[PDB]
């Protein structure tokens, strides 16, 4: 039961935490192929290839690297669900490609940026921090 | 930071020509006929960001007690409680809800939460006016 | 702007042939049998636009105190509190909720929030009527 | 229009053979053992259409005070407060919630908002019954 | 009327309960083929082949086998709706294939993982525990 | 205005009420064919063939026949909207085919099963109980 | 501003009001054809053919003709939005074809039936009652 | 129809061997140690169908007052208020919430809205138990 | 900041205000064509043709022209967002074609009619009232 | 953490702030192409071309340039998320093409206009104000 | 079934070495310094299944009154009300919220609804602790 | 675990140079002019996971009573209640809401639920400050 208020996402290449973040997400998926024949009760299935994606939301920032990331950029992202405390697992994705960014605001609220990423050529690797 | 906001208020409300005393229990004077008092009141709260921050919902209450010519600065019939209280209040509202950034910044929103005029029967008639202003302040 | 709205009310409710006194604590007369008093009450508030504006939720309360023939202008049985209070109130409602734009404009909505008739036992019978009208006014 | 609705009620509730007095503060009689009183109460409100209209949420309260044989018209044990109050109330409910259109029209909905039986200890036992009926009336 | 706060899902092969779980689900479906002719009032139908799927949600865990399961893995899952008390029915699925996993968090909440599975070559078998 | 808290659904073949049920539903549909010509104001239509379907939800049960029904099974269902009291109408569907079943639970709730059925070769017949 | 609590829908052919009704609806539609050419600022349009449809909901009834209507039936429906009081307009649809009927219930509620109809060969005709 | 439901209750609760008196203000006896009283209370309401119908939300309150061996019918320690009150209440609950249709039909739902045990210090100890049952009844 | 409680929509041809209206809406749209080539960072775009549509809702009326409008009718509509007071802008659409009308009611509510319109051959023209 | 109540959007060409605005939004997207081969665990991806879009909402205005913008117009928009105070970043989009505008009102509300724009031939450029 | 749940509680809370008395109005002793009392309180309710069932929302309140060494079993400073009350309460919480099935089964959920420590000034200091436990029990 | 959290608080609030007494009814001293008291208050609750866990919603209330130079540590005008109370409170807030993990961990969230300054008229003026901190603690 990680606390979830201490999560840190950092760009591995430039070594900077992203900024005041509202939320993070990650997903991993593998496609399915099903086949059945005449006279068969159940359908057999197998998994072929894998992709991963995710998104993070942060208050709009002109004083942090939050500002720098751009659609099309290739970045290395290390995400710490429970923080960087020793023995806390980190999900590291290499070659993350940033597909899209979205900025929004309202009269009564703080401006927000949402970044969506996909993985290219690699799959997220779990590891445990020192 | 109540002290700072109160200090801003202290500067912002000291302009009417009369002393402002806040939270003096023993004091209940009639000599200071025009009366002003500003209270920072309470702060409720919620988290900010992931990794740290806090914000508060806060109420600032301004109260005015007055008699006689203090009401009658210019226009006629300020003895009428409503006109008199409104006359002092609107300018007070502009004082606190002023354009200067420092006053506005620690305060964020400065909306008038409530307004009131009240009547107490003294030889000289005394009337109480309340001007709640809601300010949301980031907890330091 | 309470004073202006109250002023509109002051003009709008001065028509019944009797004086209107608002917020006079010391005064509690029985000589002025037909009685009218208008109160702007309170204003709650929210932001307007991006870059600046404020609007308020406001309540205007109108109260009428009466005895005898004041009730009996035309129709029979206005001594009955309900008929009498209604008789004065509906016209009052039309006075304040009138077609003229100036009265309507600073007021925006003029809906009747509430209505009431009340009974106090004086030699001459005195009855209190309340006509809350809700006006939303843009803060100047 | 309270007077008209009250007038409809006045006609509709005058049928029980006893006088109905509404809002008489000085009066508190025991001689009129069977007692009826109808109150139009309060009206809250909201806008209708674009270009003009208003509607109100309104409550009509009917109260009955009674002793002895007034309870005992036909069936046994109407001394029991519940049976007696119900016995008078249901017919009263039908009176006000009657089929005639005029009574129904200005009233729109005529739903029973509430019901009650109450007990006060007089030599002759007196019991109070309330029959709130909610009527939504278009503001004229 | 099982209580539902005692449900245990266990990986049969390694014998470990999954972890602090929020919710479980299972579904079984069989496809339909309908045919009608000219002059017929109703349409006749028959069921051809069957598949099963399900998902479970658990708080994110670095100290339990919750951490280990991966998309594409083949696992044996035994699910006890009412617990392992004697005489409590267990739904056992063999050859469950884990299609997808999803991790998410928010500033005010605990991190959560959702696992989705399908069945390959087998159908869930109801049985009663000793 | 049937009460609706007394509704009983029974499997006609084995004569057993299904169990603690939350809700029932039934539907009947007939397809439409529309045709219009050049110069015609309105479009004429006709109804060709009919199908019926429905679903019922019950708390999960290991001690009742609720447990037994399976996707693909063919069953006879008699549904009493207002109960079995004399003179209460019953909708009887013959040859009901059970397409799908779904089991679910949450930490704070009782486990539930939802069964979906279609009709094959027959249409529901209204009748009045003795 | 009709009241809307007095609306009566009656089957014209058998002269019976349908029953305790919750709600009624009607719709009329005409299809559109748009064409524009190279060099033209706006697109011109025209309306070709018209259809009408509607639905009504009523508590389930075994003592009224509510019970009788069936999918596929052809019926004449006269609908009085404001009642049958003299001078109240009535919408009369001839040759209404009833495409579908749906029965439902829950543990805490009264059973309900929803009937959906389309028009075949005719368009609803407004008229004023005597 | 309160009288009918009360009548059903009257039949349903007359079975404990002691008289049931409802709404008798003057009466406050200690001689009738085991005590039962049933109240139909209030009915709120909403429309049914289009063209006519009404339904009500209603509460039935059952109250029991007792001392000594009335508590001690069989099991030990019914002097303990909780056990004693529960002992009488559950059976009472079954009485009112019984299988017979007539009792159930006018009542529709018969759910226990609330339960309570209360303590008043008399020489003989007296304890009050409340068993609210919520019945929704179609207005006739 | 027009008030919005004073809006009047009038049929220009017959000179009658529509009736007790709940709400109005208008929209204007122009389609987009995008093209990019091999080796180009951004995609260029242009706007080709324009259409307009809108809808208005009013309580059902037998005593006003609200009653008269029919699907397929061609009408001239002048809409005053802020009323007819001098100097208030009016949106005038010529050749408005009324595609569809919908009537509905419920037990607890007033009957309502919704009219949907499109423009044929013309585009709405803004103008300022005398 | 910009305040968000001070945001100003201005048309660069005519130098006028748009008006009393309720909300603003911006988005930037780059499309993805994925390819995998027989025998490969993950799918590689690349980003090809970029587009941007956005929308803003303002109370209806007859006294401001809010009134002037029209679908199909080409405009230069400079958007200041945090205001025009020195050192505040501004997003400037050149060649913004306004695809659509929508006006709406209700009995109880102020009339509102929503403008939707796309970018043609250019991509939004971040810059810092003097 | 309050009696059974209370009985489970009676067994479950009889373990502290002192008598537990529930609902004894006349009794208000100081001789029984360590004090325990368990109350089943109220049950609100809703339907179960189609064809029959009922469930209740119920609250169980446990109250402890204590003085002196009863607080001081082991750790220092249990005179401090908070530590002392917590010290007794947590174990009590485990007693009622224990693993045994019978205790858990009729209770279903056993969540702590509330907690409190209270101070009354007696020569020997007396402190009151409340441990509301919410149990949902199927109505039999 | 109130005792542990209270113990953390006990360590965390013992730093101001004056004794902290919690829940001492008999004690109401004026000799200990600077006054501190910490209360764990109440815990409401909900289930965790499937198979077992519980979490609580809890409130911690900190109260400060003070007179004279205790207010006047450094800055001028701390006699003013607001400044003085704020001056002590903010540091207190940081004490409890400190970075150390143990203090934070059993507490989870440490948000300021509320703030207040109060005035009681003693020769030496005494002012009360409340600093509610909301901590959600997993039930052990």
């Amino acid at each position: 039961m990680l606390k979830g208020k201490d999560g840190v996402v950092k760009n591995a290449s430039t070594g900077d935490s992203i900024g005041h973040l509202q939320s993070w997400a990650l997903d991993t998926q593998r496609d399915e192929v099903s086949g059945w024949g005449m006279g068969d009760d159940a359908e057999r299935a197998f998994t072929t290839v894998g992709r991963a994606s995710g998104n993070f939301e942060v208050y709009l920032d002109p004083a942090d690297p939050s500002d720098d990331l751009e659609p099309g950029d290739l970045v290395d992202l290390e995400l710490y669900p429970g923080g960087e405390s020793t023995g806390s697992g980190y999900r590291s994705v290499a070659g993350a490609l940033i597909l899209s960014t979205a900025e929004s605001a309202s009269k009564d609220g703080i401006p927000m940026l949402t970044v969506n990423w996909r993985t290219s050529g690699a799959l997220p690797q779990k590891a445990t921090v020192s | 930071m109540s002290e700072a906001i109160i200090a801003a208020a202290r500067g912002r409300l000291i302009s009417p020509p009369f002393s402002d005393a806040t939270g003096d229990v023993y004091r209940t004077p009639e000599a200071a006929l025009p009366a002003i008092i500003v209270e920072l009141d309470y702060t409720d709260a919620e988290r900010i960001s992931m990794g740290g921050g806090f914000i508060a919902s806060a109420e600032l209450r301004v109260e005015i007690l007055a008699k006689r010519d203090d009401w009658s600065l210019l226009t006629p019939t300020p003895a009428n409680t409503a006109e008199g209280m409104a006359r002092l209040a609107a300018l007070v509202r502009t004082a606190i809800l002023a354009p200067p950034s420092d006053l506005s910044g620690l305060a964020w929103s400065i909306a008038p939460a409530g307004y009131e005029f009240e009547t107490e029967r003294g030889e000289t008639p005394l009337a109480r006016a309340t001007q709640s202003f809601a300010l949301q302040i980031l907890q330091p």
